[PDB]
């Protein structure tokens, strides 16, 4: 937490597109924000439609 | 269907809400009975694995104290000796550890053996490339060397020796009291350099024939029952040692302390049920040897001289791990405590989903999942696809193994319109009209459908539309192919 911010904002952002719930005051990378980004990938991928 | 199910439907079957679709068949090896092994939070025994072999040695209870150290305490096996529990869970064991080791408290060789190579038998085993030295069943009758001669450099510059003639002690071992006695080291030196030192108390035995005695005959062939002269002092032994070191023929009289050797040591019973594929995992009774010249340590400390080690190459293979599993061991029936070595066997479940527009409601299946006894195949497929409304089912194609989805044509997919008699020898049955059109003299058609059924009063259509293709466009679907909305 010293070269690396996420902000309200980009954790607000993420939050709302990633369908997650994380708390916030977090505002550094975590390892469930890198699994439903791959998740997502895949699902546009393959053309959820949603 | 994406999961992969084969169907169950074929085309042109009716169906109602509730009736199965399609159905895996997730199979292992040695399916059968379930005996005992359901998983999950089922029953008692939640961790289960082959349960076909079930290699188990009982008579292993331990404690759990934190007392004289931190994991030490008295275990009552069948030699009742503390065995060294040195293959713990999550110490990264491997194949062959070093565990089999027992405690050596006052049996432990002091100035011990080394290895020669005069009289060493052997059928069919050697020391070619790594064979972890000479391992020998018969045992191998090695001469007992004490000698506690060791290069301790000694500052003569400061502690002189003016005759050093007792040596009983030793010169500076720690303040005063070196070993026993008050007794000084001669430091025994050679031309301008030094040389071995001779620190054992010895005893003065200068009288005659150190190594051309009557005993002494080709070599030593020292004889425990025989002595120098018939009517020496036979109370415990009469072994000798030929080495001298300094001061003349110094015959140095040593006893020789072998290990006690009453009788075979009961064998642990180590035969299981080694039925199932020759699943045999169990402890062997060899000790090889791994102390040649470096591993052994040339110095006065001692250790435990030819270290217990098994080798184990059962499963050959599958032996890498060799680890089995660590829990907590309890029988069956009462909790005490043994030494369970079975193998892992893992099971992969996964879960089920209510519904949804894309995919049908998946329900665990009353199949006979918990099974798994002998035979191949354990069918643990537990997927289940139902229906949400009445129809007929198309879709099924003959390719091999590409079906992927299901079609069910239901009632709100048709529409029945009443407007007047066809009249006309163009609507066979299968017919496609697109929206307004001149069908007859008069009344245009309101809808665009295929033609099902028709009546000289009602009309029957599948609801339908088309769409416009140009020439030289990519095409992204095939034929008689299924589609989802919002698809390209």
């Amino acid at each position: 937490p010293k070269r690396y911010d996420l902000g309200r904002v980009g954790r607000y952002k993420l939050n709302k597109k990633l369908g997650l719930n994380v708390a916030d005051t977090v505002r550094t990378l975590t390892s469930e924000d890198i699994l439903a980004a791959i998740d997502y990938l895949i699902n546009l991928e393959l053309d959820l439609g949603g | 269907l994406l999961p992969g199910a084969e169907p169950t439907v074929k085309n042109g079957d009716r169906v109602e809400v509730g009736d199965v679709l399609a159905e895996t068949k997730l199979t292992t090896e040695r399916g059968g009975t379930v005996r005992m092994g359901e998983d999950n939070g089922s029953s008692t025994h939640r961790e289960v694995e082959i349960i076909t072999a079930s290699v188990v040695l009982d008579t292993a209870t331990v404690k759990a104290e934190a007392s004289q150290g931190r994991e030490h305490y008295v275990i009552e096996t069948k030699g009742g000796q503390r065995f060294n529990l040195l293959a713990a869970p999550g110490t990264k064991v491997t194949t062959g550890h070093v565990v089999a080791e027992l405690i050596d408290s006052r049996y432990r060789t002091q100035t011990g053996g080394l290895l020669k190579y005069s009289g060493v038998e052997i059928s069919k085993k050697g020391r070619a490339k790594a064979k972890q030295g000479y391992e020998v069943t018969k045992g191998g009758t090695l001469l007992w060397i004490p000698e506690e001669t060791h290069e301790v450099n000694k500052d003569i510059s400061l502690l002189n020796v003016e005759d050093g003639q007792l040596v009983e002690a030793g010169t500076e071992v720690v303040k005063d009291i070196f070993c026993q006695t008050t007794g000084i080291v001669s430091v025994t030196q050679n031309n301008d350099i030094l040389r071995e030192i001779v620190i054992k108390p010895g005893d003065v035995h200068v009288l005659d024939d150190p190594d051309t005695a009557a005993k002494y005959d080709e070599g030593r062939l020292v004889n425990a029952g025989e002595e120098v002269f018939p009517g020496l002092t036979a109370e415990q032994l009469v072994w000798a040692e030929a080495v001298d070191g300094t001061d003349g023929p110094l015959l140095l009289l040593r006893p020789v302390q072998e290990l006690v050797i009453p009788d075979e040591p009961p064998v642990p019973s180590q035969d299981s049920s080694q039925e199932s594929s020759s699943r045999s995992i169990r402890l062997r009774a060899v000790q090889r040897l791994q102390f040649q010249d470096g591993e052994r340590i040339k110095s006065v400390e001692g250790v435990d001289l030819l270290r217990t080690q098994l080798v184990l190459e059962s499963e050959e293979g599958s032996s890498q791990l060799s680890a089995d599993i660590e829990l907590l061991p309890d029988s069956k029936d009462p909790e005490t405590l043994r030494l369970q070595l079975v193998i892992i066997e893992p099971v992969v479940i996964r879960r089920d989903v209510a519904s949804d527009t894309t995919h049908g409601s998946t329900h665990t299946e009353l199949r006979v999942k918990d099974g798994q006894k002998v035979k191949p195949g354990a069918v643990i497929a537990c997927t289940q696809i139902q229906c949400k409304e009445a129809g007929v089912v198309r879709g099924i194609q003959e390719g091999s193994e590409a079906v992927r989805r299901l079609l069910v044509e239901r009632e709100r997919d048709c529409v029945t319109l009443d407007l007047d008699v066809t009249a006309a020898t163009q609507l066979q049955p299968g017919s496609l009209i697109v929206a307004g059109t001149q069908l007859v003299d008069g009344i245009i058609a309101p809808e665009s459908g295929e033609v099902r059924a028709i009546a000289p009063g009602q009309l029957q259509l599948r609801i339908a539309r088309p769409y416009r293709v140009s020439q030289g466009a990519v095409l992204h679907v095939e034929d008689k192919g299924l589609v989802q909305r919002g698809d390209n």
